């Protein structure tokens, strides 16, 4: 009776442990994704810069 | 980390059009510093020698 449980609960950590790293991680993609849109205009001001100079 | 060196690989792509410019200030830049400086004191050349 104990082992009919034990493989239960460790076949639904499989998933809960999962689902977990996967929701951890998923703030840091974002942000990489966003700071690729803003260093493209970050160094877009050298360029208007440059040409005005 | 494919996400994290693309933003590397945008600022380069930026970076190209940033010396796109500069090479374009260096020219002018030439113009003021050394052609016309230079075309100064050839004259005076022309008018000392007489």
């Amino acid at each position: 009776a104990q082992r009919d449980y034990e493989l239960k609960k460790a076949a639904y950590d499989i998933e809960v442990n999962t689902r977990r790293a996967q929701a951890d991680l998923a703030y840091q993609l974002q942000v990489a994704k966003t700071k690729q849109q803003i260093e493209e205009q970050r160094v877009q001001v050298q360029v208007v810069e440059r040409a005005q100079q | 980390r494919q996400e994290e060196i693309e933003i590397e690989v945008v600022q380069r792509k930026k970076q190209i059009a940033v010396e796109a410019q500069e090479i374009l200030r260096t020219d002018k830049e030439l113009i003021a510093t050394v052609r016309r400086p230079a075309e100064a004191e050839a004259h005076r050349i022309q008018q000392i020698a007489e």
